[PDB]
């Protein structure tokens, strides 16, 4: 009861705390960059507005967490619960739509296949992501007509409500982490092959999109099964649907050369 | 006998050190001690010409200060509007490699060249409305480092063979060929009068040929390393001298010898573009560190920095009116600055 | 708008110039330029029919990929001075014929040729501008390499050497000689391959090669390493 | 070069034809096409206008909606399809080639044209003179004022004098008020305040003769004038 | 062979020396002479009013 929900509190905390401490590194850290000169390529250009994006998710997840333990009336006075609701769908499509963006950009400037679809959309990293983010705002629209929807159908007659916006928002937060994680698998394939055929002739990347999958899927199956607690099913939805934000951040930290290059420079100051 | 020839030019040698020290008593730098100096300059992109998807290699403005020609790796040399950035014509080049662009005082043929032997002469006027190839001198064993149009029917190049040539357009051979340079031929610049000019190379030695007689009247070494660059004196009695020991030099013609170098400790790489500036008061050059220094002419003194290219800076020029810099770079950004 | 008809159209016709520039980009973009080097014998004129003055251009097209092999020998002036105009090039093919272990230079005999091509290889692989161009290392004319190998050891061109005198280990030896004048291991790689005056199968050398050094470049860019 | 056209002759009132202008002899691509028409007995009226890559389709008022104006870039020709004729188009028609850039010749070569015959806020420049008899070698100035001021801000005028030969095709004599056009002699020059032009010929001789019309080209209306004609 | 290149060397060199120079203070006084007169006509050196500059 009460342990359980202090524990999730206490992991939202950490959570917030990694999450904030990644995203203002690469903010900081790019920013560096461009005010003293340094090189700015695109892959950074992206991650700024990635980074920029999860700040601003992260702040209002916690926002939300401290209205619900701040004061209660506050977290339950309706209208409030709707903005709150319509920023975040924005804030958290745009979110995953970037990260995706970023998961095509790599995959269409690194795999190397044969495929005539593949190879006439190889050349085209900053049309097709421009693309993909102009044709997923009609995704955007889609999923905030429907959270309108169910939000007029069950104030009309809410935390059961709150078991099924989590429900929608999962399954259109599902969708580009697919589309990710099919280019993701496509792009270490097609390097293993490569690989292969040369010799013949990253991991914890791996571990993410196995891991968090599974920790996706499991909430799915609480939404759709035993929800004890209804009143701690709000955070829990908020530690579940944030910690992608952090975590994920932290990889790219790990993957990124600069950003790993700026982390033993503070590793250093730390000395 | 080969030692009593030898003797006889290190005799000539000493006779003409001997010379060129009795002739000098102060320096430049002592006599503008009273000049009052140019202060520094603050200067601004006022133009970006973007368009070139490769390194820039040279760029030469037109008579009418406005019309500018930049050579690239890419292969297409570039016409602009320099007012308004507007792409007048792209002339796809046949060799990609290009080290020299030219614009004819007329304004009628686009000269260039490059790693292909090659002087390309291009003609912009045509009937037909495109930009056809209207000669291709050949005969140079070297890249073509320099080329500059005399008129309309004359072009004087210089190529790593360790010669220059003046070619005519019309029957397509060497005129007038100017040897005597011991190492590759890297720059030239015509004096305003269109009769001297002054080729500096390989050799840390720039040769004073008269385009005329066809014979180097005068030779000054005082630098160490490659020359790159050469630009006019704006009077023609003097020119500027830019090498790979950082350090300009500018050469009286009438003096005969070095007048005053332009050096300062934390600038140690070379410079690879040098020009003047109407009046002649202030050398802007070219420098290998992605950045061109406007120094000052009487005074061995740092006017201004012109930062702002990402790259290496390799063509740099003055309009005729003296109205902007062109300092185009290796990023593929020509920028004008004013 | 402040401008003319006349301006709107020179604006126009700017933008079409933009246009043709950025489709010959974007096409020079997915083709590849290659560099090809010699010294001594420089027998690449013959591996030059293998995969087909100044700047001798060769474009070729292997699966699908424009290769623009570019040859400079007879440019014949200071390297210093226009090396700096193939900064960029995908990768640099440099042929080595294993003939000249034992032949020596046509001026100053006393200097080995084989010694000239490693002082070459050298000069270019270690240079400041090449920093992240790789180099392919064809070790040609294997078949003369084996007829003669078994008439005078290594010695006369690398004293020190403990290895036998077969074909085999003496192409490791030589091949591992070549590659220790690399200085800067890990921002370039040499991919080695030896060749003979006959085969047909160097070109996918190259392109395994090319395609490697591409992957490379844009794991770079994507800044992965 | 060359642009000669094709189609026309006698049409039935309010049906349909086309007008095919060959392009040959010149990038045809990289230059605008404008279509202008030359009533039986009157002056010059700028009908249509196509750029290069047919991204800039104007047309005169007279003429929208009814007229259509394209380009075969690869069979380097010019199509004009004619839609609901009325008895005010009964003219003749020439296709122009124009290349617009900095120091450029707009107009510099005129098609020799065809005829058609029907079945029965512009800025409006005048030659108020319209005829002026001539003696060979005789300098002689030609007058066409202008409703609006047609030196821009950039600082070019806009003024260009054409010559049409009896019984030939409009050649190009002046363009931006200052500069000649190539092959026209040196005797010919121009010049102006931004609102009155007028061109001066130091001597007259026979090819000089016929007559002279004056274009407007800031606005993309693109008026003409009635023309001042030349008679021995 | 070589001896003649040495001679033309040699002549280069004494055709070079039989040349009239002027003292150095004289020319760094022309030099400076003509900084100065063309010295108000040096838009880069002294910028000129943002109206009158054609590249605003
Ligand atoms: C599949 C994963 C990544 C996504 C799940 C996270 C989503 C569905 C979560 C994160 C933020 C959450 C919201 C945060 C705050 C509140 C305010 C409260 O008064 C009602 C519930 C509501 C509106 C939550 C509903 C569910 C929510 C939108
Ligand atoms: O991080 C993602 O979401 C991602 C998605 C698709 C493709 C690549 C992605 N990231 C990534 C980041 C660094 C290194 C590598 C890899 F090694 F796989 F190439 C992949």
């Amino acid at each position: 009861g009460g342990v359980i929900k202090s524990i999730f509190t206490f992991v939202l905390i950490v959570e917030f705390i990694i999450g904030n401490l990644g995203n203002s590194f690469i903010a900081l850290v790019n920013c560096i960059d461009w005010v003293k000169g340094r090189k700015i390529s695109s892959v950074d250009r992206i991650l700024t507005a990635l980074a920029i994006s999860r700040i601003s998710l992260v702040w209002l997840i916690f926002g939300s967490w401290c209205v619900s333990v701040f004061f209660p009336a506050l977290f339950a006075t309706e209208k409030m619960f709707r903005m709150l609701t319509n920023i975040w769908t924005v804030i958290n499509h745009f979110s995953v739509w970037l990260a995706t963006g970023l998961g095509t950009f790599y995959f269409l400037k690194i795999a190397n296949f044969s495929n005539s679809i593949f190879l006439y959309l190889k050349w085209r990293v900053k049309k097709v992501v421009l693309v993909l983010l102009l044709v997923t705002s009609v995704f955007l629209f889609l999923n905030i007509a429907l959270i309108n929807i169910h939000i007029n159908a069950s104030i009309n007659g809410f935390t059961r409500f709150s078991s099924l916006i989590v429900l929608t928002s999962t399954v259109f937060i599902f969708i580009p982490f697919t589309l990710s994680l099919a280019m993701f698998l496509l792009l270490i394939f097609s390097m293993w092959k490569h690989r292969k055929k040369m010799q013949h002739t990253v991991k914890s990347v791996i571990t993410f999109f196995l891991l968090y999958a599974i920790f996706s899927l499991s909430f799915f199956i609480s939404v759709w099964t035993s929800e004890r607690l209804e009143e701690n099913l709000i955070i829990l939805s908020q530690v579940m649907g944030m910690a992608y934000p952090s975590c994920h951040s932290c990889v790219l930290i790990l993957g990124n050369k600069k950003l790993r290059q700026a982390s033993l420079s503070v590793l250093l100051w730390l000395r | 006998e080969l030692d009593q020839l030898r003797q006889e030019a290190e005799q000539l040698k000493n006779q003409i050190r001997d010379a060129r020290k009795a002739c000098a008593d102060a320096t430049l730098s002592q006599i503008t001690n009273n000049i009052d100096p140019v202060g520094r300059i603050q200067m601004r992109t006022r133009r970006t010409l973007r368009g070139h998807l490769a390194k820039i290699y040279a760029m030469h403005w037109g008579t009418d200060s406005r019309l500018l020609v930049s050579a690239s790796q890419d292969g297409k040399l570039i016409i602009w509007d320099s007012y308004t950035t507007n792409k007048v014509h792209a002339i796809p080049l046949r060799s990609s490699w290009v080290m020299t662009c030219a614009y004819a005082p007329s304004g009628n043929y686009v000269a260039c060249g490059g790693l292909d032997n090659i002087c390309s002469i291009y003609n912009l006027k045509t009937r037909e409305g495109n930009v056809r190839v209207s000669r291709e001198l050949a005969g140079h064993t070297g890249y073509l480092s320099c080329c500059r149009f005399l008129d309309d029917n004359q072009i004087v190049t210089s190529s790593g063979d360790t010669t220059c040539a003046l070619w005519d357009i019309e029957t397509g051979q060497q005129t007038t060929t100017f040897t005597g340079h011991t190492g590759d031929v890297m720059s030239l610049s015509l004096a305003p009068d269109t009769r001297l000019f002054v080729s500096g190379a390989c050799d840390a030695s720039a040769k004073l040929w008269d385009v005329r007689e066809g014979m180097c009247r005068q030779t000054f070494t005082g630098h160490e390393s490659d020359i790159n660059a050469i630009c006019f004196f704006p009077n023609g009695n003097a020119f500027a001298t830019g090498s790979d020991d950082a350090t300009c030099r500018l050469f009286d013609l009438r003096a005969d010898q070095e007048l005053m170098t332009y050096s300062h400790d934390n600038i140690i790489c070379g410079i690879t573009s040098v020009s003047f500036s109407k009046s002649g008061r202030l050398l802007l050059a070219g420098y290998d560190d992605f950045n061109c220094n406007v120094w000052d002419a009487l005074k061995a003194d740092r006017a201004g920095v012109l930062a702002g290219h990402d790259n290496r800076v390799s063509c740099l020029g003055v309009t005729d009116d003296g109205m902007a810099v062109a300092t185009g770079s290796w990023d593929s950004f020509l920028k004008i600055w004013n | 708008c402040t401008l003319s008809a006349e301006d709107k159209a020179a604006v126009e016709r700017s933008k079409m110039i933009d246009r043709n520039l950025r489709e010959d980009g974007e096409k020079a973009a997915r083709e590849v330029k290659l560099l090809l080097l010699g010294a001594g014998e420089s027998g690449k004129s013959t591996i030059v029919k293998q995969m087909k003055t100044g700047i001798v251009e060769t474009h070729f097209t292997f699966k699908d990929l424009h290769f623009k092999m570019f040859d400079v020998g007879a440019q014949r002036s200071e390297r210093k001075k226009w090396i700096h105009c193939f900064e960029g090039v995908t990768a640099i093919i440099f042929c080595v014929a294993l003939s000249d272990y034992d032949l020596v230079l046509a001026e100053d005999e006393e200097m080995n040729r084989m010694h000239e091509s490693m002082k070459l290889f050298d000069s270019i692989c270690n240079n400041k501008w090449f920093t992240d161009t790789s180099i392919i290392l064809f070790l040609n004319k294997k078949d003369l390499f084996e007829e003669k190998i078994k008439k005078s050891p290594l010695t006369i061109c690398y004293p020190e050497y403990a290895g036998s005198n077969t074909y085999e280990e003496a192409a490791a030896y030589i091949q591992c000689q070549f590659e220790d004048l690399n200085k800067r291991k890990d921002t370039k790689e040499i991919y080695t391959h030896f060749t003979c005056s006959t085969d047909t199968k160097n070109v996918q050398f190259v392109f395994d090669a090319v395609t490697d050094v591409i992957i490379k470049n844009n794991l770079k860019d994507c800044g992965l390493f | 070069v060359q642009l000669v056209e094709s189609g026309g002759g006698l049409v039935q009132p309010g049906g349909s034809r086309k007008l095919s202008c060959s392009a040959s002899g010149f990038a045809f691509s990289s230059f605008g096409m404008h279509w202008v028409r030359q009533a039986p007995e009157k002056g010059l009226e700028w009908v249509a206008y196509i750029s290069s890559g047919s991204g800039t389709i104007y047309y005169a008022d007279t003429v929208k909606g009814r007229f259509t104006i394209s380009r075969d870039d690869p069979k380097n020709t010019l199509f004009l399809q004619m839609t609901s004729l009325r008895s005010e188009d009964t003219a003749m028609y020439y296709c122009v080639r124009s290349i617009y850039y900095y120091g450029s010749s707009p107009f510099d070569f005129w098609g020799q044209g065809t005829t058609l015959t029907v079945s029965s806020s512009d800025i409006v420049m005048t030659q108020a003179t319209s005829s002026v008899p001539v003696t060979p070698g005789e300098s002689v100035s030609i007058s066409c004022r202008s409703s609006k001021s047609l030196l821009h801000s950039n600082g070019n005028t806009y003024l260009y004098w054409f010559l049409q030969r009896p019984g030939q095709s409009p050649q190009l004599l002046i363009y931006r008020m200052s500069n000649l056009a190539s092959g026209v002699p040196d005797r010919f020059s121009g010049s102006g305040s931004g609102t009155a032009f007028t061109l001066t010929i130091s001597r007259l001789e026979a090819e000089d003769v016929g007559v002279y019309y004056c274009m407007q080209h800031l606005e993309y209306p693109l008026t003409f004038g009635a023309g001042t004609k030349l008679e021995l | 062979a070589s001896i003649a290149q040495a001679r033309k060397l040699v002549e280069q060199l004494k055709m070079e020396a039989n040349i009239d120079r002027i003292k150095v203070s004289k020319a760094a006084a022309d030099l400076m002479a003509y900084c100065e007169a063309h010295a108000k006509e040096d838009p880069l050196l002294t910028p000129v009013p943002a109206s009158e500059n054609p590249f605003r």
